[PDB]
């Protein structure tokens, strides 16, 4: 019951961080550049049943680009990512779109403006209009704050299943079951938790 | 494993094995897909890999294999084409053309392998960019001829032309030199007449797939082609009628027609005007008859999302808004065109009702455009009276939540404080306000009537809902300013009376929260009213004070924000003694501050205090102001005084509860200082010396704790708490100095003890224990009084320069705050107190230069930008010194370092964001030599005697470039430097030459004459 | 969830300790719930992520578990869990869980221990 999703955009825009957050819930602080592509299954539970995205997280750095447009072959949907604190990333959005739609002629695509958590935004709301003529859905997002993080997938799923009333639903919770750990616990207590200045 | 064999080139390529590996990557999963992926990437990267292409195309049974083959060629063509022997060029061209021909003739292939054919076409187009027309003159005539023989070939040819037009006109700026872009554009222009003829014929002789392809090509042509091709042919009729009727062609046609609505068009041509009318008229007629009438529920349709309905409605919105924005005046004067004008707008109305935010923004942009024109252009607004009336309704009923309204409804049906700011609706609200404001002005009676009566339908309960009262309330607040004071007066009265009624009736905590949020929003939006109605104002503020005791956290928080929002505009009325009042209201607020703020969180308490400070600064009598300040600070100052005793008796504020108290005291001071600025000074005086003592004590605690517990201690709540004290102290001083009017006192009283308290502490702490805020504080200090304290500037540098540099020079990521503040500090010092750098020992001055170049290697814009600016300012600073030994020695030591380092980041493709300022800096450095502003030889007798710096610079640069980019020819390099040097006074030309160089370094065989572009 | 009484609910952020790497990684943010089975009287922790509603914690509040402090925080607990099935198959984790406030952290611990005594019966 699965769909190939290609994820494209300039290096540093937060593609891989965005996926990881969806995969495991973690926020990866470090920038480790993707090498070619990284494929990752990602399931969502919906009122129309479960939907499976096979996420192809591609490299943004030219030098690490691997097969490039080769990755887009038979993609069924896409996400174009930019960084609202980096104007050049937005400038490049038409280049990523061009390369993408040349291979994938008729697919639903979300434009995403990442890193809106950052105080000093550079790509103004007002400027973001590229999506209009190209029939892309647009969302301000933050992989760090989780602001609108679910939106691209909810939309894509509505489009691909052909049901605008599709919702994410709660996966039924099966009843859970009923000594080196002492060393391991200590290490954990004494390792500080990140972002202690967050609201949660 | 088995798969790795394709990487061994000494053996023949096992095609079957290739296909397995490709299949494994595309259709596999897990570890095997990953391995396959790596193999294919390696294969692809092999610079001989292209030699295998023909073979793969021939014997492969796997389309993805062939795709990858083509990507390999593409890379070859785009980067090393001219490096190849002539035979290999022809050979590649032939099997590419041949493949395309062959795939187009087999119907099944043509039908089922569209991706491969497309990839093939693009690959051809790449060959053209290199070879066409100079070495392929007949390609267009042969393309045209071939088209007549087959529907498949013809259709494919359109794909090729589309791609060509894209590559040449739409995407060439970043990918080609100015000269090459001009060459290809010209070439396409010179042959378009025949291209168009083919395009037109096909469109008249109406195969749908062919027609669609042809139309897609047209969309691209429309970007650049002369207008006469559009207007002096029958093509407009075809697009606006024939191609609108069938849905297979409608989408593209509409997009073509949108582009047409943007063509280059004579303003005084009656006939062309007529045609621009006709195509609109036709198009709207087809919509009405073939798609949906003007009365249709587009909101419903969109929401159902059948077929391609959403994209169609999107494209329609785009068509209508683009056209009308440009041409609506053509429909405004002729009576016979009125219906059409209004119908067009009625469609837009219907479109505006759709629940899609991005789409709504598109239409909202148009409305704004309309209304702004109706506001100024005479005899126009009456035409649109009905449209506008309907529009008022749409907007009022779709007002998005203002940033100020802190309550929202949860999934459980509960009205609660928002978790986060709805950052994505800020701009939407503004835009909605703007349009609505304009609409109100256009007809104030209608707007008021709509609102008053909607509000009535809430009271009596007929239309009552949270959504409905909210949107209304928001709309009401948003039109503040639109009315005359007098009308506004009456208007506001009616509204408040009703909201008050509504409050009385709608009980329960959820309802109450909603009605509260809305009343606060409205009242905060109408200060003018408030200023005129003291009794009312007073009663509002007291009610806000009650809300400060609300258990409902949303209401409470909003009460604080509204209080300050109100004060920000009405502060004057709080500071004077009102008629029939015993005291100025500020007195009353201060007296009862402990009560009022009892249930507030500290940050809210601070906001409250900040607000009071705004009021107090209205009092311009010094004696009376200082007295109010004193009164306001009474509680924090007494808490303070008692702590200063206990603390000085025994440094063991180890108690965490005391730590929070201290922090909040200082935070309160910060809050008041922020609003009072220069007026804060007497209060600053009360606490200053003890504050700096406290800074010292806390600093010792932190260090003691680190010593006793290790670096981990810095993560503990205790130590974080202690640092907060230090940070807030630094903040208070920063805030005050940034606003100070009396600089003499800052220097004489504030600065020496500050420096004494903070510099050595920063210097002598371990890296992890150092506050970036010190750097930030120091920047403000240098910024404001740096000129007056040259020795102090020295002291700052000595204390923070090297030790900070050593923190941030191992990588680009660690200590990100320090990094940013460090370069802001150096920036301001370089600007305001350059002498401080002159006094540095040579070793340190070298580090400074290093520090600068390290800055522009950051991708981090915050660091990068300051890096470049410093470099530029530094050069200016040196230049300004004139022919003196320091300036001389500087150039001898560092000129080329700056030149080379700037070139490096220009050329590495990892610093694209800094291009402009990089260019500027480079231009300055070159111009310095070009203008003989360097008194000494930049060489040493490594070159002949009396050799100009001009001649040497070129030599240095050629050699540098030659070695850095060995694939370039000597003439390419020479040509490039000639252009660049000659152009060192014209930044825009100079930048163009730089860009041209960036293109040429990515390929082989770049034409040196390209640098003659002019 | 149908056959279960909600004894306690608090908004939390949950972390798991990666041992291989030497770091805490976030596992989810949302409502952490204490659920009591009406039929077995057993009490579990059930936490789901916001928006996605994906389960990030699903384990019995075992009597043997102990809430320990973290060196970095006064509003968090850490404890070793031996049977969490959020990801699917039963797995051992060292969890950390942070709250909006110290009050909230303290209220959780108390409830946590009350639940433990229930699971004892
Ligand atoms: C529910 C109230 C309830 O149960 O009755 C809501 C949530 C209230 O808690 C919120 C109240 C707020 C503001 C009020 C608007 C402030 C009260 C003002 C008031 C009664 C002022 C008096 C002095 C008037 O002037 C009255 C008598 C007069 O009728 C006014 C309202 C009209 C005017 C000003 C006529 C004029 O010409 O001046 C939340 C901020
Ligand atoms: N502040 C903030 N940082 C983010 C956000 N998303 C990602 N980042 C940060 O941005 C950096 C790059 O993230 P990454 O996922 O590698 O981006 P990428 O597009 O995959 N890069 P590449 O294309 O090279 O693989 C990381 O330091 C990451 O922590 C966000 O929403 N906010
Ligand atoms: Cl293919
Ligand atoms: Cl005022
Ligand atoms: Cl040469
Ligand atoms: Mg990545």
């Amino acid at each position: 019951v699965q769909f190939k999703l290609v994820l494209v955009g300039d290096g540093g825009t937060g593609k891989t961080t965005f996926v990881k957050r969806h995969l495991t819930g973690e926020f990866e602080k470090k920038y480790v550049a993707t090498l070619g592509v990284e494929v990752h299954p990602l399931v969502f539970h919906t009122n129309r049943g479960p939907i499976k995205f096979n996420v192809w997280d591609t490299a943004g750095q030219e030098k690490f680009g691997g097969l490039r447009d080769g990755y887009y072959i038979q993609a069924q949907c896409a996400i174009i990512m930019f960084d609202v604190t980096s104007r050049v990333t937005y400038k490049n959005v038409p280049n990523w779109h061009r390369d993408l739609v040349r291979v994938c002629e008729n697919i639903p695509i979300v434009l995403c403006g990442n890193k809106v958590d950052i105080k000093d935004r550079k790509v103004k709301a007002k400027s973001i209009v590229f999506h209009r003529k190209k029939n892309l859905q647009y969302y301000d997002i933050s992989a760090k704050s989780n602001y609108n993080f679910e939106k691209p997938f909810l939309w894509l799923a509505r489009k691909l299943i052909g049901d605008p009333n599709l919702e994410f639903v709660a996966m039924p919770a099966l009843a859970p079951p009923e000594a080196q750990y002492e060393h391991d616990l200590e290490v954990a207590q004494t390792t500080a938790l990140p972002d202690e200045d967050d609201d949660l | 494993g088995a798969m790795e064999g394709i990487l061994d080139f000494s053996n023949d390529l096992d095609i079957a094995l290739l296909d397995q590996v490709v299949s494994t990557f595309y259709q596999g999963s897990g570890v095997q897909q990953k391995q396959a992926q790596e193999i294919l990437t390696k294969f692809q990267d092999n610079p001989d890999a292209w030699q295998k292409a023909d073979q793969i195309l021939q014997f492969s049974t796997n389309p993805q294999s062939k795709f990858i083959a083509l990507s390999i060629l593409d890379k070859l063509i785009t980067r090393k084409w001219k490096l190849l022997p002539n035979d290999h060029r022809i050979g590649i061209r032939n099997f590419v053309v041949g493949m395309i021909i062959s795939m187009c003739q087999d119907d099944e292939v043509f039908k089922t392998q569209k991706n491969l054919i497309n990839k093939s076409d693009l690959t051809l187009v790449q060959i053209l960019k290199q070879e066409w027309p100079q070495n392929w003159p007949e390609f267009i005539p042969e393309l045209i001829g071939s088209s007549s023989s087959s529907v498949n070939v013809c259709e494919n040819n359109m794909i090729v032309l589309k791609l060509l037009s894209e590559e040449v006109f739409d995407f060439s700026a970043e990918q080609m030199t100015q000269a090459k872009a001009l060459h290809l554009k010209n070439s396409m222009s010179k042959e378009f007449e025949q291209i168009f003829k083919l395009c037109f014929q096909v469109l008249e002789q109406g195969s749908s797939s062919l027609i669609v392809a042809t139309l897609e090509s047209l969309l691209r042509y429309l970007h650049w082609i002369p207008y006469r091709y559009i207007y002096e042919t029958n093509i407009l009729e075809l697009l606006s009628t024939k191609f609108m009727t069938s849905p297979d062609t409608r989408a593209i046609t509409l997009k073509c027609l949108t582009e047409v609505s943007n063509l280059k068009i004579p303003q005084d041509n009656d006939l062309i005007k007529r045609q621009t009318v006709l195509f609109f008229q036709n198009t709207l007629q087809q919509i009405a008859t073939s798609v949906m009438p003007v009365t249709a529920d587009l909101k419903a349709t969109y929401a159902n999302a059948n077929g391609n309905d959403q994209s169609f409605l999107q494209d329609l919105a785009m068509f209508l808004t683009t056209y009308l924005a440009r041409n609506r005046a053509l429909l405004e004067s002729d009576e016979s065109l009125r219906e059409l004008l209004l119908n067009a707008h009625q469609y837009l109305i219907q479109l505006s009702k759709i629940e899609e935010r991005e789409l709504f923004k598109t239409t909202l942009d148009y409305w704004h455009n309309l209304v702004a024109d109706l506001f100024y252009e005479p005899l126009k607004k009456h035409i649109y009276e009905e449209i506008c009336s309907q529009l008022r309704l749409v907007i009022i009923e779709n007002m998005v939540r203002p940033e100020e309204v802190l309550v929202v409804e949860n999934d459980e049906g509960e009205i609660v404080r928002e978790f986060v700011k709805e950052s994505d609706t800020i701009q939407l609200y503004k835009s909605e306000r703007e349009v609505l404001v304009y609409l109100t002005h256009l007809n104030v009676i209608d707007t008021e009537e709509i609102m008053i009566s909607k509000l009535a339908r809430q009271i009596d309960g007929s239309e009552w809902s949270w959504h409905n009262i909210n949107t209304l309330s928001w709309a009401i607040g948003s039109i503040s300013g639109t009315m005359s004071e007098d009308t506004e007066k009456r208007f506001v009265v009616t509204v408040i009376k009703d909201l008050l009624d509504l409050c009385v009736k709608k009980r329960g905590k959820d309802n109450e929260a909603v009605v509260a949020s809305d009343i606060m929003y409205v009242v905060g939006q109408y200060p003018r009213f408030l200023k005129a109605h003291w009794n009312f104002l007073r009663t509002v503020i007291l009610q806000l004070f009650e809300f400060m005791h609300e258990t409902h956290e949303g209401v409470q928080d909003m009460a604080c924000d509204t209080f300050i929002k109100i004060v920000q505009k009405c502060k004057y009325h709080f500071v004077i003694q009102q008629p029939r009042e015993s005291e100025p209201f500020i007195q009353t607020i201060i007296r009862d501050i402990q009560k009022t703020t009892a249930d507030l969180q500290p940050q809210q308490v601070h906001t409250f205090y900040k607000a009071c400070g705004i009021i107090i600064s209205e009092e311009r009598s010094v004696a009376e102001r200082n007295r109010l300040l004193s009164d306001l600070m009474q509680l924090p100052n007494m808490a303070w005084d008692t702590i200063v005793e206990q603390s000085t008796a025994n440094p063991t504020l180890l108690d965490s509860e005391t730590v929070k108290i201290i922090a909040n005291i200082i935070k309160t001071n910060v809050a008041v200082c922020t609003s009072m600025g220069a007026d804060f000074y007497p209060q600053l005086g009360h606490i200053y010396y003890n504050m700096l003592q406290l800074y010292r004590a806390v600093s010792s605690m932190i260090s003691a704790q680190v010593a006793a517990e290790g670096l981990i201690a810095t993560k503990t709540p205790k130590v974080r708490g202690l640092r907060t004290i230090k940070k807030e102290i630094l903040k208070l001083v920063e805030t005050y100095i940034s606003k100070a009017r009396n600089l003499d006192d800052v220097v004489k009283v504030l600065v020496e003890p500050l420096l004494n308290a903070v510099l050595e502490d920063y210097m002598n702490n371990v890296p992890d224990a150092r506050d970036a805020e010190v750097l930030n504080c120091m920047t403000t200090v240098v910024e404001k009084v740096g000129h007056m304290i040259p020795q102090g500037v020295i002291l700052i540098l000595q204390s923070v320069f090297e030790c900070t540099l050593d923190m941030i020079n191992k990588d680009f990521t660690e200590y990100p705050e320090h990094r940013v503040e460090f370069y802001k500090l150096l920036k301001v010092i370089n600007e305001k107190s350059f002498a401080a750098f002159l006094e540095l020992p040579p070793a340190a001055f070298k580090l400074f230069v290093d520090a600068i170049c390290w800055a522009f290697k950051h991708n981090n814009r915050d660091v990068e930008v300051n890096g470049l600016q410093i470099a530029l300012d530094l050069v200016k600073n040196i230049e300004r010194m004139g022919n003196v030994p320091f300036a001389n020695e500087f150039h001898k030591n560092y000129f080329f370092i700056f030149v080379s380092e700037t070139f490096f980041v220009l050329t590495d493709s990892d610093h694209k964001s800094g291009f402009s300022k990089q260019a500027l800096l480079l231009m300055k450095l070159i111009s310095l030599v070009y203008d003989n502003k360097i008194s000494v030889p930049l060489y040493q007798a490594e070159v002949p005697q009396g050799t100009s710096n001009q001649v040497y610079l070129s030599q240095y640069l050629a050699n540098m470039l030659s070695n850095a980019f060995p694939h370039l020819t000597s003439e390419q390099i020479a040509s490039f430097l000639s252009a660049l040097t000659k152009q060192c006074k014209d930044l825009v030309v100079f930048k163009g030459t730089l860009r041209d160089f960036l293109v040429q370094i990515k390929e082989v065989g770049g034409d040196p004459t390209d640098y003659l572009f002019a | 969830e149908e056959d279960e009484e909600v004894l306690y609910k608090v908004r939390a952020k949950l972390f798991r300790f990666d041992k291989d790497a030497k770091e805490w990684k976030e596992r989810g943010t949302g409502d952490c719930k204490f659920l009591k089975n009406k039929k077995t009287n057993k009490v579990r922790i059930l936490m789901r992520r916001d928006k996605t509603l994906k389960i990030c914690a699903n384990h019995i509040i075992a009597p043997e578990y102990t809430l320990k402090p973290n060196v970095g925080s006064d509003r968090s607990w850490v404890y070793a869990c031996t049977a969490d099935i959020a990801e699917g198959e039963a797995e051992a984790f060292t969890f950390a869980i942070r709250f909006g406030s110290k009050e909230n952290a303290d209220k959780f611990k108390e409830e946590f221990e009350k639940a433990q005594e229930i699971n004892k019966k």
